[PDB]
């Protein structure tokens, strides 16, 4: 309802749906709500989950996908990928971490 | 300020920031310790009385090895609250060892230092209010940076690192129209463009251009301007323009590109133009060496101005914001000062005592200068003028030059610098010197002025000043007698031996090709163009520099006037005199513009000679 929506910010709503592995629905609320501040917060979570997901991938294709999905987003706030590079470095993938 | 460059308004911000920082240091009795190089700049901004009344500090000192012996005398005494050092680390990237040795020896229990930096406009007024706690700590600045910059070398003694970033932006001192940035000297008094060590030129040049770009970016973002046309001259200016464009296009915030769409934009414009003509001193080494004839020029080459605009021998200040007699006589010719002073003195007789004191001091100083011009190697001050005038038009003969160079070497006593400057001008005017005269001139030089002169004549023989007939850095490889035909430097002109500077005509040609119409012209794209353009003027500058790529014309926007003519490599103050004449004549002809001359530091002949030594 409208009153409950006042208690918690839009980020509280976006987190609840990012939790359950639905990365396309969220990115559509931000467009209609006319917001840009909370745009990259979805992308960073999606990239972290994708990197920490399928381990039997290939570096070149993974980087190609992770950089082609960045083309859609055109905004500079909370788009820090240092954490993404770190979590990539936290496991065996080192060349991909350096290339990111 | 706010699209209208109120230059004097820049002065208040620095003083306010410094006062706020000093008063927020501590509410006790303070003692100030100031670096020797930066102190003259501070004194030119804040007076001693205002400094004492505004903040409770009561003592100022100097960074010297004398303080080491005075550590038990001066540092041990006073110290009512603490010691606040002030340092400049914008260049040379090295803290002075004086504070390093004083910290461990005297064992200070509270270390607070002040370091200078340009205004960070990218901080955009603290970016609102951190976005209501960064929307739940969505953004943070902890460890999101390199551990330290430059000052990482300070990792000794205690943890008293209460650094304070005092801001600084350019402000005018010598005159209202012209600002000035001090980036041409280090703390060791070494020239930032002509260092006396021919092994590290490239890095020094890169550092100088980086600092100049940073200062220009600071000013541009402070004034909220949108550059539309760029006319780059030379090699280094190309890199400077490209770096400035990249840095502007990268670090700019939002809420202004939206304005960049509204203003200017596609299919429309709002008639706002700013120009950024850039030159390099190496392009025209013809006229930093001529003799000054204007009042401040004559007063400058005989008594060197320090970082502040003042002199050691006298006591009265030459600041323009409190006196009006100096305003109307600084740039006038020396000859037209006497009768003007006589009229000014006689008109007041019929007719407050501060004016009387000012006129008396000016009269005494003028009389002293006139007395010292003569009776001090009488005739030399004029003989050099006649010789320079004769050489510029060209009257050298076969082997007769060797007769006149030693004619005044010991008949009238003269300094080394005058002879070296004159011989450099001789070797540069003809664009080439044969291989049969160096064997005698160098021999006589090494004969008369020691053994180390060979090193000077070798090091100076590669920058282009001293070349022989038998990454180019844009030297000049054309005879000057030719340039006297395309251009009308030798006929309107003052501050020299009746010669128009080469930069003068270079900037003249960009807006009105009148003198170029009289000689070497059958057709031109225009006669009076408001916007700067360069076309059908390549071959003349192709031979003048050996490459048809020194000229660069850049349009940034897709589609009365403020022109920023920066000067990378110093300003010969005689050019400032002719700049006002250019502005007046252009305004008379129909094109109305305003010129702001950005300078990296006053440059002069003798001041160059000690540099390459």
């Amino acid at each position: 309802t409208v009153e409950e929506y006042r208690c918690i910010s839009l980020k509280g709503v976006i987190d609840r749906l990012l939790k359950y592995h639905r990365y396309y629905e969220c990115i559509q609320i931000c467009k209609l709500a006319n917001e840009r501040f909370l745009l990259g917060y979805v992308f960073t979570e999606w990239a972290k989950d994708k990197i920490k997901g399928s381990p039997d991938m290939e570096d070149d294709e993974l980087l190609d996908k992770i950089k082609s999905r960045l083309s859609v987003i055109d905004m500079t706030d909370t788009l820090q990928m240092v954490a993404v590079a770190k979590v990539a470095y936290l496991e065996g993938r080192f060349q991909l971490s350096r290339n990111l | 300020m706010n699209r209208f460059w109120n230059t004097k308004k820049f002065s208040l911000t620095n003083a306010d920031g410094l006062c706020a920082t000093l008063n927020e240091i501590s509410q006790n009795d303070e003692v100030l310790v100031v670096q020797p190089s930066v102190l003259p700049v501070l004194n030119s901004l804040l007076t001693f009385q205002d400094l004492t009344q505004s903040t409770p500090v009561r003592k100022i000192t100097l960074l010297d090895d004398q303080l080491s012996d005075d550590l038990p005398s001066a540092l041990g005494s006073v110290p009512q609250m603490d010691l606040i050092f002030l340092i400049d680390v914008r260049t040379s990237l090295r803290l002075p060892p004086q504070l390093l040795d004083a910290a461990q020896k005297h064992n200070l229990s509270s270390l607070h230092i002040i370091y200078c930096r340009w205004k960070p406009s990218f901080q955009n007024t603290l970016e609102d209010t951190e976005q209501w706690q960064k929307d739940g700590f969505d953004l943070n600045s902890k460890k999101t940076h390199f551990p330290n910059v430059i000052e990482s070398q300070l990792k000794e003694l205690s943890n008293e690192y209460t650094l304070y970033p005092w801001d600084l932006l350019p402000f005018p001192q010598i005159d209202e129209n012209v600002l000035l940035t001090h980036s041409l000297y280090n703390m060791e008094n070494v020239n930032m463009y002509y260092p006396n060590l021919r092994s590290l030129q490239s890095a020094t040049e890169s550092i100088l251009v980086d600092d100049m770009v940073n200062s220009l970016q600071s000013l541009i973002f402070e004034t909220n301007s949108i550059i539309t046309n760029v006319v780059s001259i030379g090699n280094l200016s190309k890199r400077c323009s490209h770096l400035l464009k990249k840095r502007i296009d990268e670090h700019q915030t939002e809420n202004d590109l939206f304005i960049k769409g509204t203003l200017y934009g596609e299919r429309t414009n709002c008639g706002l133009e700013m120009d950024l003509i850039i030159l390099e001193r190496n392009t025209d080494p013809i006229t930093p060496l001529l003799t000054q004839l204007t009042y401040a020029g004559i007063l400058d080459d005989l008594y060197e101005f320090n970082s502040g605009i003042k002199i050691k021998e006298k006591d009265m200040n030459f600041n323009y914001k409190e006196d009006k007699i100096w305003n109307d006589l600084k740039f006038l010719n020396f000859g037209s000062i006497g009768p003007q002073l006589n009229k000014l003195a006689k008109e007041l007789q019929t007719q407050l005592q501060q004016r009387q004191a000012f006129l008396k001091n000016h009269t005494t100083l003028s009389s002293d200068v006139l007395k010292v011009v003569e009776t001090e190697e009488y005739g030399s001050f004029n003989k050099i003028l006649e010789l320079e005038l004769e050489i510029l038009m060209g009257n050298t003969l076969n082997n007769d030059i060797e007769d006149i160079i030693l004619e005044l070497q010991y008949q009238y006593e003269v300094d080394q610098k005058k002879i070296l400057r004159l011989i450099c001008l001789l070797s540069l005017c003809k664009n080439s010197l044969r291989e049969k005269d160096y064997e005698y001139l160098r021999t006589f030089m090494i004969d008369s002025w020691g053994i180390e002169k060979c090193f000077q004549l070798e090091s100076l023989a590669e920058l282009g000043f001293f070349t022989s007939k038998t990454s180019k850095s844009t030297r000049l490889q054309k005879e000057y007698r030719y340039i006297s035909q395309w251009f009308n430097t030798v006929p309107a002109t003052f501050a020299y031996s009746g010669v128009v500077p080469l930069t003068m005509r270079l900037v003249q040609m960009l807006y009105d090709r009148s003198i170029l119409f009289h000689n070497y012209s059958s057709q031109q794209p225009f006669i009076l163009s408001r916007e700067p353009r360069v076309s059908q003027t390549e071959d003349l500058i192709e031979q003048l520099y050996g490459d048809s790529h020194a000229i660069e014309e850049s349009i940034w926007v897709p589609g009365e006037d403020i022109a920023l003519v920066v000067f990378l490599g110093g300003v010969t103050m005689g050019e400032i005199a002719i700049m006002k004449h250019l502005q007046k004549i252009l305004g008379k002809k129909g094109i109305n513009k305003r010129f702001i001359i950005i300078a990296d530091g006053l440059i002069n002949g003798t001041r160059i000679m000690n540099s390459i030594s």
